[PDB]
């Protein structure tokens, strides 16, 4: 039973209406408005729904609102009206976007939102509406004024927010008559001006976390409760907790113009001679035993501790008033440092050692899987891409996902990763077309995901000058072709799927990547099915850093063997992992092996620079991020032996040979 | 550049817009100065206007806040007023003498009389410079008081390590460019001088230096080729103390050496991976005392992360399946497997993730956190695994973090925010480091300069000490007014003295780094020569620490340094050759 | 303002809170008629009506004191049409703009998009395949037991082999399946070479498993060779599932960049489709394929908001067309009736009717 605890059970509504009563300094977080609709009451209030939480979350987050609410929020803190990344921004470009498509274009520099345009865009008005509510009220409650007509605001902002129930009456009823006992003795006290609301906010805060709970003192059960000034009760055991130095007896420093304070009575009563005659107390009012701890060793750096000075006086007086049976005519020093010996005793700095099982089985099993008769190329695509993530993620559907991030604190300075991916990719596929970039940059500029202004331009300016760059030879060997389907079989399997821009040259690609041969592998695959379903013709790929792909044109019976090969292994992959590394693995192959002699050099020196350069591929740089550092590999395994080193490098060189083969 | 008369005529005025260009491409131009000077001022007059519009106040803010009103007419009183409760003044160690502070005590304590004041300082050693302590605060105090004491008994190491260290720096005086900071004699004690370290029959000298075979080589070859040769003697010394080869005694009572005390030191981080090599090779494990790798960083938290949830998610059974999958909870394939297809066993969970759900919304994390610690029986068959004890610990370490979170905050919901947004930043506060495990036995211990202070160590290694640093950035004191003068231009007559000061707290560290070695030290040394050639009959070392004090202030060469180096040797320096060859 | 007039209206329940935030964020503070409107259109949306006529709106003349609302400024504003183009929301389909008045009733540009493509897809891509005739009189005879008078059945089968898009509409208990079953056999023996890939859907599950075990039955009923029997498609899907659509997001796995590959396709109860899925399917059909329509233009049809099978099934009434009618008296010969008028030519002669229960 746990006594003289703090009157604190219905946190969240308090918690929610101190924070709604902190409005009108905020800058309206959308961190906070998040953690405003979280609270049940409130959403239940404007009939949300937890399903409709996580679509608000992803359209929130999508949509790139991060500042204040309106026009006059971001003017009266003295920073220049940009009209953008406001919830008002926000909620019209929502409501566009509900009205029409994004393809069309935009209509008043903001480009509508593709998402919302179902049986789901409720949430939209109701979000409108509580986002009004909020308005209202951060214009109303700005002014000062006397108590008398503060007297009613916080009932009627009660009623006006939340949503009654027979749970939360309590807590409606307690806030309601704190706040009216507040202004009923500022009232009855006679005062005649106006206040701020902050010295009512943290008073009604501190006057909440001021009441306790000291009902359950003598429950029947072990009692936990603090050293209760003013008490004295006979019990058989009595234990204290935490005698080190500082801490006990409590060190209170007085105000600093305290008047008894220079002129000693003796009816004074001070904090520290309270506790040193309460531990007296405690003391006599035993009557078996008894049992005291401190804390000797700090757990940061084994340092040294020190218990306090009531502790040091009582282990000294029963060292210094007994002696042991034992040695029993020695020395008085000896005898003291004996006994000091005998009557304490340490415990070990962990619960887990046995001074105070069985082993995990290995996750990789033979699972039974029978193989289906269709296969889309695109599955097969996405198993390549990554085998292990791919078994993780499609064989037994679970994802070890990185679940949805927080609201970036501000508008993007400047950008990087799939957030200038997509950009690039954008530019290329519009000026590979040799059309108009100025239309496309005012479709970002209205999309808002640019810099303002001149840096946004100077962004522009020296991306599409790259983009530009490559493009020029991409162009360079460009003609007209169309799409076409694809239909093969192999194995008694069937193979479906759709392969665009196909000319009588052969196939060409172009992404702003890096070269790879993950994407080597994927133009490899794309080749082979173009060349087994007849179609004589080369491939070509080109990308950043001028790198480049090319293969030459195949048999038939080769692109089937070598297709076959390829699904066979899919089908062992899936439901036996196979592990294959397309980087690693590819580095290693390309420093063993030589196209000119088809054959590996097998002497040690050459096997040890190939090592290096595969242990430099596993764990690279402090720039970059390692191949071999990745979850999936960490939950494979959370070491490396040389057996899976050799195994690894005996698939990878197996499943990966044609590729370094017909590379030319 | 080739435009201007000092220019032109040294390789007439020809104009009178000759000199014009002159003037120009004398002092650069810019707007970074402008910007910067408008930007400080501004920052740190709006950070304050928030903290005092909110009402909250900072540890580094309360010492600027008395300092004003002390300097003020107003506080008079108050200074009486301290100085008649507190008639009596010491200040301990003296090293982290901010001007904020000596400011105060001046003012107080330098004058009104009959009340004195103490000061213990030790002049040297200087390394919270990062942090904020400034030498010139003690530069300038030296000078006002009068008296001057020092205490020479050392009772801790070796008379041969004392002669050592007062032999090392007697080649010229003003070993630290400064007038301001005397000579070091020591002298050392008379109880324990007889510490001998013998090995291998004969006994073994005090400093034991190795010098690199070569013309121009980086301490990047050291540290990927002879950076074994320490570790291969640290495993001869384990190897014949085990066998009662090498011997640690004093007197006549002896003890063998164990694989525990030798250590060895480096500079910074970064060539700890670059050690560590050396000697896992030579199969010795080794643990880390400067792991300040927050413990957030660790697979441990990410796996907790979808662990707690998926407990706040118990429906959604795409994310559900999270927590089931990781290597803390401990399933196979075929144990996933059995339970997709089954509804009943899916079942089962529902209600053991509502209990703990209702158990986290009534109690707290603790309540809810243990009992799953126990119900699944982890803890146990985590020990069976290999070094499953080594991750059990930081499971306890993130649910005692939790608490002091959860007392703070009071919104359920926002822990999961609060672990997200401390994810993503690794803060190396104090809290969120790791703890240490073994203590019956040890391993070698690594740990850098900063954290080895005050700590007795039998055997050290000090291998990189030969390598520096240079510095760029233009920021010196002046050398009367003592005060933080900052030249945001490139001025190179700036640049010097923001330089010398680097050399000296190079020499202060190395100073650092010879405070321990009871009995028995040794360290490297290379000539590394700046420039990308081997052939020019010059080096740089004399550029850092070290070789500017065994070079005597003077630009020397390897033909100038070998019998240079070789000149004082008697009886304390047993020098050797670089060895490129592997002992056991 | 006209804030507080829109807002006793949700205290009424009469509107709701996405519609009057919408029409007050896109009118702003023009005059009032453009808030109106657009809170009507709205609101007549969601309720499911594809587009508003402005006879309505200017005739109810009830919903406010009309005449100070309506007649407010200079001119006369009488004249909505005028009226409300002269506004800034509202344009005539070039620019970007949140609302299109063409066909002299205002609605979304969603709308006005779908709409545009349907009309697209039936007025200008229906293709006259061609065949030989004589194999098909050959073979119509050959499997229609019929041969004495003109059947619907036979006149159903003509026009839907002479056409690649075609609707079907009759009522309950026709042998709408039979036909349909010898549709199929009639093709499958009409294209031996090359393959036909036949898949069958339904808007709804019930109707999906109606449609397979009426059809298996049919196909057990009226015997074939093995093989055609193996060419005989299995099992039918859900157009949901056969688009592809996913549970949260609203981009499909087989939209317009990825085109579902399919011969043939015969979906039934065209009258449980509203107009955007049509649009969607429209949205997904490569230029190679052959769609047959079912459905019903009795039964009651989608009162709601979209619905194709009457509109389109209206103009049957006008009759067929002199060329087809004498090339299927050639074909099935007897005396097929012909029409007047013209309309749509393609459109006009797919569309076949039943008469026999």
């Amino acid at each position: 039973a746990i006594s003289d605890r703090r009157a604190r059970q219905s946190h969240p509504v308090l918690e929610a209406f101190i924070s709604l009563l902190s409005l009108p300094d905020s800058r309206f977080v959308s961190e906070d408005v998040l953690a405003l609709l979280d609270v049940p009451v409130l959403a239940a209030r404007f009939d949300i729904t937890e399903e409709g939480l996580r679509y608000l979350r992803q359209w929130v987050n999508e949509s790139g609102i991060r500042w204040g609410i309106d026009d006059d929020n971001v003017r009266e803190l003295e920073l220049p009206a940009t009209g953008q990344h406001t919830w008002r921004f926000g909620l019209t470009r929502m409501l566009l976007g509900y009205a029409m498509e994004s393809a069309q274009g935009e209509w008043q520099s903001v480009l509508p939102y593709d998402e919302s345009s179902g049986l789901i865009a409720e949430l939209v008005g109701h979000l409108a509406s509580l986002l009004m509510q909020l308005n209202i009220w951060r214009r109303g409650l700005a002014q000062e004024r006397p108590l008398e007509e503060w007297l009613p605001v916080c009932r009627d902002m009660l009623n006006a927010f939340f949503l009654p129930d027979a749970e939360t009456e309590a807590a409606m009823t307690l806030i309601e008559q704190q706040w009216q006992a507040i202004i009923a003795e500022g009232l009855g006290a006679q005062y005649g001006d106006a206040v701020p609301l902050s010295l009512l906010r943290d008073e009604l805060a501190q006057r909440l976390d001021q009441e306790r709970i000291s009902q359950r003192f003598l429950a029947g059960p072990v009692n936990i409760c603090t050293l209760m000034p003013m008490r004295s009760i006979p019990f058989k055991v009595v234990c204290l907790l935490g005698m080190n130095d500082g801490v006990y007896p409590r060190q209170l420093a007085p105000l600093g113009f305290d008047l008894m304070s220079q002129k000693p009575k003796r009816g004074d009563r001070s904090r520290r001679d309270d506790d040193r005659y309460l531990f007296l107390e405690a003391l006599i009012s035993a009557q078996q035993k008894l049992y005291i701890s401190y804390i000797g060793r700090s757990i940061q750096d084994n340092s040294e501790r020190f218990p306090s000075v009531l502790v040091q006086e009582l282990i000294d007086y029963i060292g210094q008033s007994h002696y042991l049976p034992g040695d029993e005519a020695l020395n008085c020093d000896e005898s003291e440092a004996r006994v000091k010996a005998h009557l304490t005793c340490l415990h070990t700095r962990m619960p887990f050692d046995p001074q105070n099982g069985k082993a995990h089985s290995e996750f990789v099993q033979p699972l039974p899987f029978t193989l289906p008769e269709t296969v889309p190329l695109e599955t097969l695509q996405r198993f390549w891409a990554h085998p292990v993530r791919a078994f993780f993620q499609m064989r037994l559907q679970v994802n070890f996902r990185t679940e949805d991030s927080e609201i970036p604190d501000t508008e993007p300075f400047i950008l990087e990763g799939l957030s200038r991916y997509q950009i690039n990719q954008q530019l290329l596929n519009a000026l590979v077309e040799q059309d108009d970039a100025e239309r496309l940059f005012r479709r970002f500029r209205a999309a808002g995901d640019l810099p303002y202004g001149a840096f946004g331009e100077i962004f522009w300016e020296t991306q599409c000058q790259e983009m530009q760059q490559l493009a020029d030879r991409v162009i360079a060997c460009r003609q007209p072709g169309q799409s076409m389907e694809i239909d093969l079989a192999c194995n008694g399997v069937q193979i479906t799927g759709w392969l665009p821009q196909v000319q009588p040259d052969g196939l060409l690609r172009w992404r702003p990547s890096l070269l790879s041969v993950a994407q080597g592998m994927q133009l490899w695959l794309e080749h082979l099915v173009y060349c087994a379903s007849g179609g004589n013709g080369e491939s070509r790929l080109f990308l950043r850093k001028d790198g480049e792909w090319r293969f030459p044109p195949l048999a038939a019976e080769q692109a089937l063997h070598y297709l076959s090969q390829l699904i066979e292994g899919y089908r062992e992959g899936m439901s036996a992992p196979l592990l294959v590394l397309p980087e690693s693995g590819g580095a290693w192959l390309k420093t063993c092996y030589d196209a000119q002699n088809d054959a590996m050099l097998d002497d040690d020196s050459t096997l040890q620079k190939a090592r290096t350069k595969f242990l430099q591929a596993y764990e690279g740089n402090m720039m970059v991020r390692g191949e071999g550092d990745d979850i999936w590999y960490q939950r494979l395994w959370r070491q490396l032996t040389p057996e899976t080193m050799e195994a690894i490098v005996e698939q990878s060189q197996r499943f990966l040979l044609p590729l370094f083969r017909f590379n030319q | 550049s080739y435009q201007l008369p000092e220019s032109l005529e040294k390789f007439t005025p020809r104009h009178p817009l000759f000199e014009a260009i002159d003037q120009l491409l004398a002092e650069p131009l810019s707007i970074r100065d402008l910007v910067i000077t408008r930007a400080l001022a501004e920052i740190r007059e709006t950070v304050a206007r928030e903290k005092r519009r909110r009402g909250e106040l900072g540890f580094d803010d309360m010492l600027s806040r008395l300092d004003s009103a002390l300097r003020s007419e107003s506080g008079e009183v108050l200074a009486a007023a301290i100085r008649t409760r507190f008639p009596v003044a010491m200040i301990d160690e003296f090293q982290d003498t901010d001007p904020q502070q000596y400011r105060i005590f001046r003012r107080i304590w330098h004058h009104q009389p009959e009340t004195a004041l103490l000061l213990i300082g030790d002049p040297k050693q200087a390394i919270y410079a990062f942090r904020g302590a400034d030498i010139f605060t003690y530069m300038k105090a030296r000078s006002e008081v009068h008296a001057h004491y020092t205490l020479d008994t050392n009772w801790r190491s070796a008379p041969g390590m004392v002669n050592s260290v007062n032999k090392l720096f007697s080649q010229t005086d003003d070993a630290f460019m400064f007038r301001e900071i005397p000579f070091i004699p020591v002298k050392s004690a008379g109880k324990n001088q007889a510490l001998r370290f013998v090995f291998k029959g004969e006994t073994q000298p005090a400093m034991k230096m190795w010098l690199m075979e070569g013309e121009s080589c980086g301490v990047g070859d050291y540290q990927s080729t002879m950076a074994q040769v320490c570790a291969a003697q640290i495993r001869d010394w384990l190897q014949a103390g085990q066998r009662g080869e090498a011997l640690l005694m004093n007197g006549d009572d002896a003890r063998p050496v164990r694989a525990s005390d030798i250590s060895v030191l480096v500079r910074s981080r970064q060539e700890a991976a670059q050690v560590r090599d050396a000697l896992t090779l030579l199969e010795i494990p080794s643990v880390y005392l400067s792991n300040r790798d927050s413990v957030f960083e660790t697979l441990e938290a990410q796996e907790m992360l979808w662990l707690l949830q998926a407990v706040m998610t118990p429906e959604r059974e795409n994310t559900l399946r999270s927590a089931l999958a990781t290597s803390m909870m401990g399933l196979n394939a075929l144990d996933i497997e059995t339970l997709n297809n089954d509804e009943h066993a899916w079942d089962v969970v529902v209600e053991e993730f509502d209990g703990y759900r209702q158990i986290w919304r009534k109690r707290g994390v603790m309540p809810m956190l243990r009992a799953l610690m126990s119900a699944r029986n982890i803890a146990e068959n985590l020990l069976a695994t290999a070094g499953g004890e080594r991750r059990l610990t930081d499971i306890l370490h993130i649910s005692e973090l939790l608490q002091e979170a959860g007392t703070q905050l009071e919104s359920e919901h926002a822990l999961v925010r609060w672990l997200s947004q401390h994810i993503l930043e690794p803060d190396s506060n104090a809290s969120s480091q790791q703890m240490r495990l073994e203590s019956d036995k040890h391993l070698v211990q690594i740990v850098t300069i900063h954290k080895s202070k005050g700590l007795e160590y039998p055997l050290v290694w000090l291998p990189f000490i030969t390598n520096f640093r240079v510095q760029e950035q233009a920021f010196y004191h002046d050398r009367h007014s003592f005060e933080a003068v900052l030249d945001l231009n490139a001025a190179p007559e700036s640049v010097d003295l923001a330089e010398a000061e680097r050399l000296a707290e190079d020499l202060r560290l190395l100073y650092v780094a010879l405070t321990r070695s009871v009995w028995h030290c040794s360290l490297g040394v290379a000539p590394l020569v700046r420039r990308r050639g081997d052939k020019k009959g010059d080096t740089d070392v004399h550029q850092s620490a070290l070789g500017r004090l065994l070079q005597k202030g003077e630009p020397q060469d390897a033909a100038g340094l070998r019998t240079c180096i070789e000149a004082l040797c008697d009886d304390d320096i047993a020098w050797q050759t670089a060895q490129t060859g592997d002992n056991q | 303002k006209l804030q507080k007039q829109l807002l006793e209206a949700v205290e009424h329940k009469q509107l709701r809170p996405l519609d009057v935030q919408f029409a007050l964020t896109v009118a702003g503070d023009e005059h009032p008629a453009v808030t109106l409107a657009a809170a009507l259109l709205s609101h007549d949306a969601g309720e499911g009506h594809v587009c508003l006529p402005l006879s309505r709106l200017e005739n109810n003349e009830a919903s406010h004191p009309l005449l100070a609302t309506c007649v407010s400024e200079i001119g006369e504003l009488q004249n909505w049409e005028e009226c409300l183009l002269a506004s800034q929301a509202v344009s005539r389909g070039d620019e970007p703009t949140p609302m299109i008045l063409c066909g002299d009733r205002l609605y979304l540009n969603r709308m006005w998009c779908n709409e545009r493509t349907v009309a697209r897809f039936f007025n200008e891509v229906n293709h006259a395949i061609e065949v030989d005739e004589a194999l098909l009189a050959q073979t119509l005879d050959k499997l229609f037991p019929v041969s004495d008078e003109i059947n619907w059945q036979k006149v159903a089968a003509a026009v839907a082999l002479t056409r690649r898009i075609s609707v079907i509409s009759g009522g309950p208990g026709t042998g709408k399946t039979t036909t349909v079953a010898k549709l199929l056999a009639a093709l499958i023996q009409m294209a031996d070479g090359e393959r036909c890939r036949i898949r069958l859907a339904a808007p709804t599950g019930k109707a999906a498993a109606r449609l397979t075990e009426s059809l298996g039955k049919a196909l057990r009923q009226l015997p074939l060779t093995d093989e055609q029997k193996k060419r005989i498609p299995e099992d039918a899907s859900t157009l949901h599932r056969l688009l592809g659509a996913q549970p949260g997001s609203q981009r499909l796995r087989h939209h317009a960049g990825n085109p579902l590959h399919l011969d043939v396709l015969v979906v039934d109860e065209a009258s449980m489709i509203d107009l955007p899925m049509m649009s969607r399917l429209i949205d997904a059909l490569p230029d190679h394929a052959r769609v047959i329509f079912l459905g019903d233009r009795d039964q009651l049809a989608s009162v709601e908001a979209g619905a194709v099978l009457g509109d389109i099934c209206a103009y049957a009434n006008a009759g067929f067309t002199a060329e087809r009618a004498r090339q299927l008296s050639r074909l099935t010969g007897t005396h097929v009736p012909a029409g007047t008028g013209t309309e749509a030519a393609s459109l006009r002669d797919s569309l076949c009717l039943l008469q026999k229960s």
